[PDB]
């Protein structure tokens, strides 16, 4: 997925909580997304 | 009727027909005919031979390369059954090799026990598929016909139909054998006793045919058993069965007994008397009597022995394993080989399976219809005496559909010595071989490449563990999976998830197209799952995963799987109406069609319709409409991933128009609608109504409704201001009412006997002059007429104004 | 200047870190602050950096609350250089809330790149800001979505934005506006002084602006002189790190060597490389699971570890891989279920196997089954310095590979008894090297067929059809059957019929692209018993030419009234090399319709110009055929036209004003021999028309008659634009008007130009304009006469 | 020269030919014709002893 | 590919030997070269 549209997926998988170069580009690891959060924002 | 005539035990013809005469005086023949291998022979030899008396041939019928023949009507035009009680390589009838042979020629042929058909490479004939197997054997997936001439090419199989045709695939075709002669066909209640030429049912005993219905005496074959002409279904005593065919008094079995044993043949068996059958010899577990011919039953435990000739045997076909009936101890191997395509797991467990011992070794090469061994019933010890080559004593090969290979639940095996052989075995389970090696208690005796790690069930599920779906998640497109980790005993052995899927839009799904997602094996909570992608919405789907490990074979880990599981997604925002016309059948009534959306996306619950009324062109009324030209109609990171790493830099890693409710329909008419005028109309299909309604895109439409006839026609008289100058300034009421609007008045003028002048009053000719004016008018009267031309066409000329001036 | 070097750093999360930039003057780097949400203006009323002036690379802002101006926590920020652009831009501000002023009074100038404005609901004061006189470029700046769209020059409500005279363009214009020094820019301490430059133009030394680096400085990232004490220093900082290692070069301190350019111990200096020597990559060991482990691997050459490589499934990899030329240590496949042949490792000839994989290995194999081939070996060359080859558990790789494998490596008595296995290697792999000879071709511009030797198993009934394999070959050089786990057409033979003469199998081709080369192999099929299939070599066929394709896109273009230059494109199907083009032209009659429309009344407007079934039944019906012998038998006890060659334009001279001409264009592929030429492309041009052709030549001659009857008497242009429909004449008497009249071409036919009656007494005129397919041409003089 | 069925029998009854073949009764040997003439190429007096007179 | 088109085809496949017309064996079954071979006679 591409940009904006990876925002609809950091939404699902990070829930309550390098980018675009890696979903775009690469493939979509999920895994990758997930250690993506935010705990500490 | 009886059977006039001798028996004929079985014989053949080769060489020559001069031999053929020995069929001069039987209807019946015990064991099976070959004509076959003929050379010197031309079609006017064949046609004086013939034979009426034949009905029943006991075991099979053969034909092979026999020259100068082209029809077989002419020889047997009574066989009615063949037995087949002991077939020819698991067929009851080979045609095969006919050359000249144009047509079949059995139009008497009822029913054939037990066996199949094969006929091929004879390039010479045809109707063929104007025949019912169906109605002539009970396995008809047996039978093998390929290569004749009606196949390849085209060979027309003119018949009557006259005679009866029935169905086969999707259609019907007639049943004919000859091109006078065609199938017997009668109804299903007498499936096989037999059906006179009015269709009346013979006995029930009966088969076939017969001459008196419902008359056992008076058939021509029975199902049952033979006795005397009439048949009975079971002759009594002291009358013991025969050959499965007839049974004879005791004295006939006796004195054949003496004339086998004083003539020491080499073929003849010693017959025996056993449940009043006078079988060639009793099996295990009975001793012959010298007194009487019965075969007591013996006082100990001595199986009967059944010795193989160069300690080999092959198995390949029924007649193969038919001379092994009722053996049940084998001095000797055994080398399982079935060439096959179609299954005969029957016949092999119904003639093999009371075998217990082998004093040899086993081996399965190269069979494919086998699904299971366990038609060995009874096969418990493999002595091994006999080792195979490479020290074996069980093995296998290149056994495409070898599913299982016994039932361990209940089932007993032993082993003495030898090791084991497995290899290309792509529908079988290390699970199952494992089980056979603790089973045997050889497992000391197995040795490094005995049993292929890979080839041995390349694509089976038998991983024999369950996974749990932890957590589920839906969306439009996008399903969240997670499931419990997965750990064997050493975590290497692990090497990764597979998740297969694919659509289902019902529940009949299979097991093991199939979409493949990998997973890598998370690292050691962290329950592994995976995010779906590029889903349908509104969509069933089935899923399941599967674990991979490695060869694990000193151990037993053979993974684990998930069950199949049903989930669907979510409906969404449905798609674009189809087809949307509009079409005004009257001056206010407009009909519109359209389809429902490619993708409804869920149960569509309306459609939502709104329309309105656009308004006239503005330039239409400041044009002029009498100059030339008066025609009015009639109707790469770029900009795109700049905001994209933008939020990656920020994210970072972590370290009010008219309308109603259309339920359930594709056609709506609008009335109330000014006559000749043009309306916008959307619709919008709708999969969710009460929650938050959901609909698609506005269906754009536009149409103009039927004009009317009074409308251009011009209503109010017409009346005439003189003045001095004689200039006549005329006024008439205008239609304020047209078929949208009027863009000119024309106004033809004449004179009292002359010519007759046209002028145009437009609109601003109209209203900015205040009516018209006409100039330059001589005294005399006139004639006035004017016609309003609107946006539909044309109205009626007034009435002529007369005057003088 | 009194401050600290100041590398780019970031802030987030909150505003502690900022006080680190209290002790800063001159930014060597750029700052991205973001990530305030719990941000008031209070708490930003009391920071401040006038030490603060110029930052390097670019600033960025994002999701900023609370803050209102910049002018207090910036004041004294000067210059943003732009030395490594923001893609191609040096600011982006974005998504501010509060933020209603810029406050930057400070700006003067941006060496390179624009700004990006952009959802920001506050700020204002947009209008009084010039960008001209601040950038030098205002075309690429975007500024949308702002408080202002949702001249007096000045920042904010007590800040002006200041202009510089025209004359001080980059010098700068200090209190006096009195231009600054040629290395000062933006502003000045003292006009026309290069050590009171308040930003260097060029570049910076002590306190003084410069044009140049003298030596031993070099071009520090084009801003500032750095000499090679530190630059050396900051290279072995980043070699100690994780980076930009940087190197001197054309006296510039670049974070890299250019291409063929290499840096060495000695010296920063990147001398010119040796051919393409791009790089070493190192590790000792690391495995490649899919695309992405090869991804880093992109322009690895030299590999100073081990490669294990299990990919679990293509062209994907030969993009990846193939860069790869030596591996020191040893090199192992192990379960890579997509892999299909070797040929990705394109440069592989050499390896060291210094490291040895266990059990003292070179080239370990494992549990690969997918794979076909390694490489051409016929050509291919590759060499192991030491260790030992581990091939088991790979059922396609036939054994004469692996026998040519030690030959072409010169390993032969490097390997042991069982380090190859036998029996667990081509199993499935049934190459059994009985060569097919091809009988003869011959090629239609069309077709073409193909017939080949006979070949029989020693059971003729075994062999069940050919298997016939093509495709285009663009080069000389294909391979053979790998594609993927692979396109190839392929199409099905039945076996010939025996001749107990010998027929040929043969085949005929179906459909094919003319004038292209083919690669073509028969394969053969056979059950087994054993395997005595065949295979032949691929032969390379090429399909004669044919005619052309149509020449693309023929347009034409009236540059004059007789020149008219064409342009067109090569056909879609060159079909053999394009000798030249044919051309022919021929002017087209004009439309007569216009001689017999008298276009003087209405419609005056003048236009102007799956396989397993079947060998089992074949075995089906063999054993049966044995089963049946056996037992039976017991033995006793024309146009002017032009050949355009090399050319796709074209000008054609001689040609009439505003005369159309069909242009017909082939394109002929053959030259001597009966030319191949394709169907013709047609295109009517028109020249431009003469101004000059429409006018009149001609004075009028009149005729007075006694009751006052004129016939006027003109000469029309015999010359004009195509031909002219009517004659416009604007006649006008002594105390009357204008009055005009039409003349149509008949009208000038019978009556010998106009025949008008019934004159007033007076003093006429007479201006007669011709009307041609152009348009209007000149009036004639006025004839005056009395009567 | 190795020759297998379909042909076989084209090479029989002419090396052999007018005469019939031998034939007195079964009396399934793994021998007969197949894995000497078809498996392995065979002389002539391995056919000609299948002649039935001769 | 029947009767019509394939004449050139029946030209191809033997050249100057010359056959006889019958094609229902292309435009319903199909062309293999063999009867293409047989068609055209010496």
């Amino acid at each position: 997925l591409c940009g904006g549209e990876l925002v609809d997926t950091l939404q699902f998988v990070c829930g309550d909580r390098g980018i675009v170069e890696e979903c775009c580009f690469r493939s979509c690891d999920l895994a990758l997304l997930e250690t993506y959060c935010a705990t500490p924002a | 009727h009886l059977y006039p005539g001798e028996v004929c035990p079985g014989m053949d013809i080769r060489n020559n027909l001069t031999r053929l005469h020995e069929l001069e005086n039987c209807s019946v023949i015990e064991g099976h005919l070959q004509i076959l291998l003929m050379f010197k022979t031309r079609p006017e030899d064949f046609r004086d031979l013939s034979f009426p008396k034949l009905i029943m041939i006991t075991d099979y019928l053969l034909l092979f390369r026999v020259y100068g023949l082209e029809s077989l009507k002419d020889l047997f035009p009574n066989l009615t059954v063949i037995r087949g009680s002991r077939l020819f390589f698991n067929y009851a009838l080979v045609i095969f090799e006919m050359v000249h042979l144009k047509e079949l020629g059995l139009y008497n042929l009822m029913n054939i026990t037990r066996g199949s058909v094969r006929i091929e490479k004879n390039n010479e004939l045809c109707y063929l598929a104007t025949i019912d197997w169906s109605r002539i054997l009970d396995s008809v997936e047996d039978n093998y016909i390929v290569l004749n001439k009606d196949d390849n090419e085209e060979c027309g199989d003119i018949c009557p139909g006259n005679c009866p045709a029935t169905v086969i695939n999707g259609q019907f075709v007639e049943r004919c054998w000859t091109h006078s002669h065609c199938q017997k066909v009668c109804p299903t209640i007498c499936k096989s006793h037999g059906c006179t030429a009015e269709g009346l049912c013979c006995h029930s005993e009966c088969l076939g045919n017969c001459s008196q219905p419902d008359d056992p005496t008076k058939c021509v074959a029975c199902r049952n058993f033979y006795l005397d002409g009439r048949c009975v279904e079971t002759c009594p005593p002291p009358y013991y069965h025969f050959q499965d065919w007839r049974c004879v008094n005791f004295s006939f079995c006796q004195d054949l007994h003496h004339k086998c044993k004083n003539s020491r043949r080499q073929g003849c068996h010693q017959y025996v008397i056993h449940n009043n059958k006078c079988i060639p010899e009793c099996p295990s577990g009975y001793t012959m009597n010298s007194s009487n011919l019965l075969c007591t039953p013996c006082l100990g435990p001595c199986p009967k022995v059944c010795h193989l000739l160069e300690g080999e045997k092959t198995i390949d076909s029924v007649t193969s394993a038919q001379e092994l009936r009722g053996c049940t101890v084998i001095n000797g191997s055994l080398i399982i080989n079935i060439r096959g395509g179609n299954n005969l797991a029957a016949e092999l467990e119904a003639n093999l399976g009371l075998i217990e011992e082998i004093s040899g070794y086993l081996k399965i090469r190269r069979s494919y219809a086998l699904v299971s061994l366990s038609f060995f019933r009874k096969l418990r010890l493999i002595r091994g005496e006999t080792l195979e080559i490479g020290n074996y004593s069980f093995y296998a090969l290149d056994n495409q559909n070898l599913r299982q290979l016994w039932d361990w639940s209940k089932h007993n095996l032993t082993i003495t010595q030898g090791k084991l052989f497995f290899h290309y075995n792509p529908k079988l389970c290390l699970s199952e071989i494992h089980k056979m090696e603790e089973v045997s208690g050889t497992k000391g005796r197995q040795e490094r490449n005995d049993i292929a790690l890979k080839t041995n069930g390349d694509q089976a599920s038998c991983e024999n563990e369950l996974l749990k779906f932890s957590y589920i998640r839906t969306s439009f497109d996008k399903i969240l999976l997670r499931w419990e980790p997965y750990w064997p005993p050493d975590f290497r052995d692990l090497l990764g998830f597979m998740l297969f899927y694919k659509e289902a839009p019902y529940q009949n799904v299979t097991e093991f197209s199939w979409t493949v997602v990998d997973i890598d094996p998370p690292l050691r909570q962290n329950h592994p799952g995976w995010l779906m992608r590029g889903l349908k919405p509104w969509t069933q789907y089935a899923i399941f995963v599967k674990t991979l490990v490695t060869f694990s074979d000193e151990r037993r880990t053979y993974g684990a799987k998930s069950d199949i599981i049903y989930v669907q997604t979510d409906a969404t925002n449905p798609s674009v109406p189809l087809d949307p016309i509009s079409v005004s059948n009257s001056s206010s009534q407009i009909i519109l069609k359209w389809k429902p959306p490619s993708d409804p996306n869920g149960n569509i619950t309306h459609y939502l319709v709104f329309w309105e009324r656009q308004a006239e062109d503005s330039e239409l009324f400041e044009l002029d409409y009498c100059l030339k030209g008066l025609k009015l109609p009639s109707r790469s990171s770029f900009r795109k991933t700049f905001e994209d790493y933008l939020h990656n830099v920020v994210f970072v890693p972590r370290k009010h128009r008219p309308f109603e409710k259309v339920v359930n329909k594709e056609s709506l008419v609008i009335s109330g609608l000014r006559h000749f005028t043009g309306y916008r109309i959307e619709l919008q299909a709708c999969n969710q109504d009460t929650p938050e309604e959901r609909c698609s895109v506005a269906a754009y439409v536009s149409a103009r409704t039927m004009p009317e006839a009074k409308a251009d026609d011009i209503v109010g008289p017409v009346t005439h201001e003189i003045f001095e100058n004689n200039v006549v300034h005329l006024m008439w009421q205008e239609p304020k009412e047209p078929n949208g609007l009027i863009v000119l008045y024309e106004v033809s003028y004449r004179r009292y006997g002359d010519e007759e002048l046209h002028l145009c009053v437009s609109r601003k000719h109209f209203a900015l002059e205040r009516g018209c004016r006409l100039r330059g008018l001589s005294p005399g009267n006139y004639s006035v007429r004017i016609r309003a031309t609107s946006l539909a066409g044309n109205g009626s000329w007034t009435e002529p104004t007369y005057f003088y001036v």
